[PDB]
């Protein structure tokens, strides 16, 4: 889906101006509700689990080299188990720290990389349980 | 997987029990 290109872009651009930056610095029923749900979901979560997010770059050794295999190996673990919103919203604030860390330390080529693994990610594992469990209306009505 | 991706293993651990939490959380 393109809907969900577009909400990894949504989330990581909203991250990315969080803290100064702007996504096009790096980049070449309704969704509005859903894109908010998300936003407020992550920021609570980051807020909630500061922890997990204090030194990504440097608790998991991150380089342009093994982003990568760091980020699905994450992510593996991650949805090992399986799928709940927690975990997804777990996994759209982990992108979104990924890439606003790359970006601290001189390593923006990531960023639409990150962006990238996230859409094919979503799309490839993600999706199937978004849509089995009644689509993203879903979230935004269980969240708040 | 070689020790250099075992971070991001127990990392990725701990944030789905962060998650499983925060999921229990929902109305």
């Amino acid at each position: 889906s393109q809907s969900n290109r577009e909400l990894v872009v949504d989330f990581l651009s909203y991250k990315l101006s969080q803290k100064g930056y702007s996504w096009s610095q790096f980049s070449d029923i309704p969704m509005a509700a859903v894109k908010q749900a998300l936003r407020e979901a992550g920021d609570e979560f980051e807020l909630r689990y500061r922890r997990a997010f204090s030194d990504l770059t440097s608790q998991l050794h991150i380089t342009p080299g093994t982003a990568y295999q760091s980020f699905e190996q994450v992510v593996n673990e991650l949805f090992r188990d399986g799928v709940n919103w927690g975990r997804i919203v777990a996994f759209f604030s982990f992108g979104g720290a990924l890439c606003v860390e790359s970006v601290d330390k001189e390593m923006q080529v990531l960023v639409s990389r990150i962006a990238s693994w996230m859409a094919t990610y979503l799309n490839d594992h993600l999706e199937p349980w978004i849509q089995e469990n009644g689509g993203w209306d879903t979230f935004v009505d269980l969240y708040g | 997987a070689p020790p250099n991706l075992w971070a991001a293993q127990r990392y990725g651990r701990e944030l789905r029990r962060m998650s499983d939490e925060f999921e229990g959380s929902f109305k």
